[PDB]
């Protein structure tokens, strides 16, 4: 040859086999060879306990708050919906300027609620205000596609994911992208943070996840795996490792130490693809929802499906286990939100 | 005897079906929000409700003294007569109601679905069960209906009662429904022009085979009784009480089909089939 | 076209020379730290419904 | 405490009756998604139609026609893989495609992407309303008589007009035949596999037309027509 191009492709995929070789060796044994001799879970049929109704539209993203009681909805009609969900009582009801909402978040200090979607502007609204109503505060405007999910880390940093294969932490008050995450081909659709802030991984749906340094905004490890778009996302609890969810129909499951594969969740009777997936507090139980109106729960050592949550009319949009984990919550096209324990 | 085991056989199938078709309505109702949603949903619940009320109310009954050849419950009967007009009331008009809603919701889609709300639903239904229990049991109670226990209609009371419960819902229905097909065959046409542009009786078989299920299924399960009720007071060419029986089991019996040709939109199915399973 | 290969490049670099463990020690430790909380998890050990904010009034 | 409770229970009644009369608008309107190729007339419709007709460039517009509100959005910062927003739009009640007509090599981008659009797995019940747009610019180019169809398209050389023809009064027989040859190629795609669940209206409208909310607003009353139609197995 001669041309630098064609041979920084070939270094790549030198690279790339170089590197699948060192995946290959570490791969000693798979995770239900070891995890055969445990006993599993059993059935679990967990219930209905409450239902929230008074959405006019799908539901798209929600959002617990840290007391493990408060969480917010945002639904494709404009609303943005804060339920206490003990006693079923809305404390908000906050109309949006862009009725595309995708998704919304909830402050760990639970004075701020944020959401965003087509408009690609990312609104942050203060609800310990002093005077009338909760109105919007900030709006965080930058990105060139459609936002698909953001989550604060403080009451100041906000990190944010967009339909220009990009990520971006915010810093709320002077409005700036502190800093950017490239990398991505295809959309990002998903992010989850460490539950101690550090870094935070994204899938997009260039069928691939990666793992970023929120601080030094490099891309720390990229996993493949699966065949096609990747819609969504979550850390285990312990924070080296995550499971995602694709339209291909199959959740799998990565560690970030060992930087590979470790299990993957799929039934030949599910066709349809898949839209959250979420785990539980010690991280044995994997839910995800499917596009056929079902709730799949996985046991996350066994690949071994263990209980299921039937119920809704339409698609199953998000879900999300409370922060003490004693319940989980699931929102569908239906106008719905159902608490499950 | 040999004919009155099968009439017993033919009776108790009759009233079961009705029953459970017309409870299945009322459960995938229940059970499912998605189908509470909508309004049309509210008539039909109003139908499967009136019918279910003909079969557990009205028909058994009949058919006991059908089968005992002496009505054992007597002065039950005096109730009985008011409820049978009360309940095969709230049937054919409900019918009406569903009929001119459909109309309403294809000849004005954008008014209907402005206009119409759960509360013009529920005074329509209101209109409907209303009318009914008020020209049933007033001049039953009252023994203005009088000219084995008598239900023989008076005279003038037939013709009056006909021609509220029936001949009034049959013209609404009618003229209803040759509106319907007038929009839907314009409709056609206009769909068959683009296909043609872009190429150069099926559709048309759909709609008479709707329409036609729905008009002639109620019509010829009804209509009899009704010119019956009509022309047998005055005469009582005349006929005996085991032919005006039997016509009267035909009007019960188009309260049995109202279910399969009032309750399978597509949803209504799936909500069956994960009921029954 | 080269801008983007050269970064894909030092990318993949940087990704190559990131420290692996054995994938049998990755999968104990998820184990153990699945079981080392399994019972304080409600949803798969259920809590009585006298200390459960959804199923009590 | 107790008070708490009934402040709360009052915070959920106000809430629920401000969410009722909100159901009840949303309820009413009608939402219409723009789509279409750049170079095209989306933002120009959306910017006459908040100038025309009483309307809330902007990717939305709220606009009013006899007592019926409808919603037109234009998405406008996006990519190209519209596979991926298009999902939150599976419910509106029709798509307007518009279509350069006056573009005669990007008419072939036209004519994938209507085809994409009209297969697409998440639109199977949305009807597309397609606006064959700049009709006046698409006669000068056919008088001026130098960039000719049959150089891109050489069917057009064997194409002949319709019979069902309805030309507007004043047009040139040459004009008539372009703009129903362009409207043949994109029936032929909403004809082909297409579904017995959708149907396309083609109209040819120009930015200053100003019946440009009657046609939607027809088209919506057809659409709806129909769905209710096949909702009773009627048509
Ligand atoms: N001459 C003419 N120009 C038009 C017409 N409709 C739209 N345009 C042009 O389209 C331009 C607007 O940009 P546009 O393509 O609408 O942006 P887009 O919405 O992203 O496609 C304007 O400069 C108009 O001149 C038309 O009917 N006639
Ligand atoms: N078996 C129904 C008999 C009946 C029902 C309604 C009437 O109005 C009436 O005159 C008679």
């Amino acid at each position: 040859s001669g041309s630098e191009l064609d041979q920084l492709r070939q270094e790549a995929e030198q690279l790339k086999n170089q590197i699948r070789d060192a995946r290959k060796a570490c791969a000693d044994a798979t995770l239900s060879q070891i995890t055969n001799n445990i006993d599993p879970v059993g059935r679990i049929q967990m219930r209905t306990r409450r239902t929230l109704r008074g959405h006019l539209a799908k539901i798209y993203a929600m959002h617990w708050g840290t007391d493990s009681r408060l969480l917010v909805s945002a639904s494709q009609d404009g609303k943005l919906i804060i339920w206490d969900s003990y006693t079923t009582n809305k404390v908000h009801a906050i109309p949006l300027r862009s009725s595309w909402v995708m998704t919304c978040a909830y402050a760990p200090s639970g004075n701020y609620v944020a959401c965003g979607g087509l408009d690609n502007i990312c609104s942050i609204y203060n609800l310990k205000t002093r005077e009338g109503n909760v109105r919007v505060s900030r709006e965080l405007a930058g990105h060139t596609g459609y936002l698909s999910c953001c989550r604060f880390l403080d009451d100041n940093q906000i990190v944010t994911s967009s339909g220009d294969t990009t990520c971006a932490l915010w810093d709320i008050e002077t409005g700036q992208q502190t800093t950017t995450f490239t990398g991505h081909t295809g959309d990002v659709m998903s992010l989850s943070l460490a539950p101690d802030t550090r870094l935070f991984v994204s899938g997009a749906c260039d069928a691939s996840a990666k793992l970023w340094d929120v601080r030094e905004g490099m891309c720390r490890q990229t996993f493949t795996g699966h065949e096609s778009d990747i819609n969504a996302i979550c850390f285990f609890p312990n924070g080296n490792a995550f499971a995602t969810g694709s339209d291909d129909a199959t959740c799998r499951l990565f560690d970030l130490r060992a930087d590979q594969e470790l299990m993957t969740y799929s039934h030949d009777n599910i066709i349809c693809g898949i839209t959250s997936v979420s785990f539980s507090k010690s991280g044995r139980l994997l839910l995800a929802g499917y596009d056929d109106f079902n709730c799949n729960v996985w046991d996350a050592l066994k690949a071994d499906r263990a209980g299921v949550l039937a119920g809704h009319d339409n698609r199953v949009s998000c879900l999300g286990v409370t922060d003490d984990g004693m319940a989980v919550a699931t929102g569908s096209w239906d106008s719905f939100l159902k608490i499950w324990n | 005897f040999s004919v009155r085991i099968l009439t017993a056989c033919f009776l108790s199938l009759l009233i079961l079906s009705t029953l459970l078709g017309n409870t299945l309505v009322c459960a995938a109702v229940i059970r499912f929000r998605h189908l509470r949603s909508k309004v049309t949903n509210f008539f039909v619940i109003s139908l499967a409700v009136s019918d279910l009320l003909v079969a557990v109310l009205v028909m058994p009954w009949k058919a006991v003294a059908e089968i005992a050849g002496f009505w054992p419950f007597g002065s039950f009967c005096n109730i009985w007569v008011a409820f049978d007009i009360m309940c095969s009331t709230a049937s054919i008009l409900n019918l009406c109601v569903i009929s001119v809603d459909r109309y309403w919701a294809i000849s004005s889609p954008f008014r209907y679905e402005r206009k119409m709300t759960p509360k013009a639903a529920f005074i329509l239904i209101s209109v409907a069960w209303t009318l009914s229990v008020l020209i049933s049991f007033i001049p039953v109670q009252l023994s203005w209906h009088k000219a084995n226990c008598d239900s023989s209609l008076s005279r003038t009371y037939a013709i009056s009662s006909s021609v509220i419960s029936f001949y009034i819902p049959v013209a609404i229905m009618i003229v209803t429904y040759t509106r319907i097909y007038r929009i839907a065959q314009k409709q056609i046409r206009r769909i068959a022009a683009l296909e043609r542009a872009a190429v150069h009786f099926k559709r048309e078989t759909k709609v008479l085979k709707t329409l036609s299920v729905i008009m002639g299924v109620f019509v010829c399960c009804w209509l009899p009784f009704f010119i019956l009720n009509c022309i047998l007071p005055f005469c009582g060419f005349c006929i005996d009480s085991n032919t005006f029986d039997v016509f009267v089991w035909f009007g019960w019996a188009n309260s049995s089909l109202n279910p399969i040709i009032y309750a399978f939109n597509a949803d209504f199915r799936k909500a069956f089939s994960t009921l029954l399973g | 076209s080269i801008a983007q290969a050269r970064k894909l490049v030092e990318q993949l670099k940087m990704e190559a020379n990131i420290d692996r463990i054995k994938v049998s020690k990755a999968a104990a430790d998820l184990m153990a730290y699945c079981e080392a909380h399994a019972k304080e998890d409600p949803l798969l050990t259920p809590v009585p419904a006298s200390e459960n904010p959804f199923r009590e009034k | 405490q107790r008070n708490e409770e009934k402040a709360q229970r009052e915070a959920n009644k106000k809430i629920e009756k401000q969410l009722q009369k909100d159901k009840q608008v949303y309820r009413a309107t009608h939402r219409l998604l723009l789509l279409g190729a750049d170079n095209s007339g989306k933002s120009t419709i959306v910017k006459q139609m908040r100038i025309l007709h009483g309307g809330s460039g902007i990717f939305e517009t709220k606009f009013q026609v006899d007592k019926v509100n409808f919603h037109m959005f234009d998405v406008g910062g996006q990519r190209d893989e519209r596979r991926k927003w298009i999902q939150c739009f599976n419910d509106v009640t029709a798509i307007i495609f518009v279509v350069d007509s006056s573009d005669y090599n990007r008419l072939q981008e036209a004519l994938n992407l209507f085809k994409s659009i009209w297969n697409n797995r998440w639109l199977r019940t949305i009807s597309v309303i397609l606006f064959l747009n700049k009709q006046d610019l698409l006669a000068e180019k056919v008088l001026a008589g130098k960039s000719k169809i049959e150089d891109y398209f050489p069917e057009f050389a064997r194409y002949t007009t319709p019979e069902d023809a309805t030309p507007e009064p004043g047009e040139d027989p040459r004009v008539t035949r372009a703009k129903y040859f362009i409207r043949d190629e994109f029936l032929r795609i909403s004809t082909a596999s297409g579904d017995g669940r959708h149907y396309c209206y083609p109209h040819f409208t120009c930015a200053v037309d100003t019946e440009n909310a009657r046609r939607i607003f027809n088209d919506c009353r057809d659409i709806i027509q129909r769905m209710h139609l096949r909702q009773y197995e009627l048509l």
